[PDB]
């Protein structure tokens, strides 16, 4: 059975600049008979099914913009995006149809590089409703920032927390090419009611110095 | 073109499940039908294929002997019977379509069906407000905590509010239950003048909750 191997596994390219993704087949997918490469490229945007970009290694699908082009033959193929746009953020897969099963590449995450943008920080105390259950969830939101890397420090009365919080990050936005992040501090009702000042400190490249949002338990 | 996907959800290892896509608006017997799956976070995997008249059937080695592909061109329906299910079969299962040998490139019809194979019990989400406080921009949201399995859907004001929304990916907690927050940024001035409600739906626990989110 044929094996597809893409390279790189992931790729970060600035707006309006070339992005190149490579696909390699264990055997040739050129059919000598009709001289056609049985090789397609698919785009998969988050939480959508894959869209066909390019078939017979170099033929662009209708609707697919000019900047997408395919090339190569036999065992070595190349998807190229000549002038990368915000909306091109996706995972790109090559797929061979010389055999069936018509096997896929492992995929290539394409990220858009843009000028650094600082996160808007918001903090959220636990709901009165949640406390009745016996645990407390404090939520810090970093909203619409680039790049993806950010440090979130939880401070409970100036004591720095560790191993009691979890982060989630959005898929990169297809318009402003930014991310958002949620840090969730989880403690018991007991521990939440002992302490007074709950603070979330955010270190990020787009901020001249760490930003802190905090509340005192019960306004 | 209109598609109806059904089957899917929670099933325990060894048990079985029947997926189906049905469609109107395309000539159902002009196409070879395929199932592609994607284990969450990982990449695409060719699973199964079937010729227009059920003449030739091909399975990937991973599923051979366990899964049965079939179709009814009269009912414009593609079926996948999942037997002897195992944790690794947990994936989004997609319906795909190819014309012929002259053009065997996949068209995907239908959005994918989540199968979760696990011994763990279903548990509905606890929905809690993330209330806004006191440039003129305010964030508010819903905390959708301690549910199983995936997925939950979150909308705002029943689909009327889509601008500004970030529904975070589920994260598994050490408890073995998922949690996420859905948040939205709005003008400060609107906080008192406009109503904000999360529409959380969790099909597996039969939980529909519309939670009002107001200042404090």
């Amino acid at each position: 059975d044929i094996v597809m191997t893409q390279s790189p596994d992931s790729l970060s390219v600035s707006l309006g600049e070339r992005a190149t993704i490579n696909c390699k087949s264990s055997q040739s997918v050129l059919y000598s008979s009709n001289n056609k490469n049985y090789l397609g490229w698919y785009q998969q945007k988050p939480g959508q099914p894959p869209k066909l970009l390019i078939y017979w290694a170099s033929t662009r699908e209708s609707g697919v913009p000019d900047r997408f082009s395919g090339s190569g033959s036999g065992t070595d193929f190349t998807l190229t995006i000549s002038s990368l746009q915000a909306e091109d953020v996706a995972v790109y897969y090559c797929q061979q149809y010389y055999t069936t099963p018509s096997t896929f590449g492992q995929g290539t995450r394409l990220e858009i590089k843009r000028t650094a943008a600082a996160p808007s920080v918001f903090i959220f105390p636990p709901s009165d409703e949640q406390l009745k259950s016996g645990t407390a969830s404090v939520v810090c939101l970093l909203n619409n920032f680039y790049p993806r890397e950010a440090k979130v420090q939880w401070k409970v009365d100036n004591a720095l927390q560790s191993g009691n919080s979890q982060e989630s990050v959005t898929e990169q936005d297809s318009k402003d090419s930014t991310y958002s992040l949620s840090s969730t501090l989880t403690l018991s009702k007991a521990d939440y009611e002992k302490h007074k000042v709950y603070a979330c400190e955010v270190t990020h490249q787009g901020l001249s110095s760490p930003v802190t949002k905090s509340f005192n338990r019960g306004e | 073109v209109q598609v109806v996907e059904s089957g899917g959800g929670l099933v325990q290892p060894g048990r079985s499940l029947r997926l189906s896509c049905a469609a109107s608006g395309f000539t159902f017997d002009d196409y070879a039908m395929y199932w592609v799956r994607q284990a969450p976070g990982k990449g695409l995997e060719w699973v199964s294929g079937i010729s227009w008249n059920s003449g030739s059937i091909v399975y990937a080695d991973s599923v051979k002997g366990r899964f049965t592909i079939s179709r009814d061109n009269a009912k414009n329906s593609l079926y996948l019977q999942l037997n002897s299910l195992r944790a690794e079969d947990t994936a989004f299962y997609y319906c795909a379509k190819a014309v012929s040998g002259y053009f065997p490139y996949f068209d995907y019809w239908g959005q994918g069906i989540l199968v979760t194979v696990s011994s763990a019990s279903t548990k509905g989400p606890s929905v809690f407000p993330l209330a806004p406080s006191s440039g003129g921009t305010a964030a508010l949201g819903c905390l959708v905590k301690d549910y199983f399995p995936e997925p939950v859907t979150v909308s705002w004001n029943s689909g009327a509010l889509t601008s500004g929304v970030h529904t975070f990916p589920a994260v598994l907690q050490s408890s073995g239950l998922y949690s996420l927050s859905s948040v939205v940024t709005v003008p400060s001035s609107s906080l008192g003048t406009q109503t904000y409600i999360c529409n959380v739906n969790h099909k597996p626990s039969n939980t529909k909750v519309d939670k009002r989110v107001e200042p404090k």
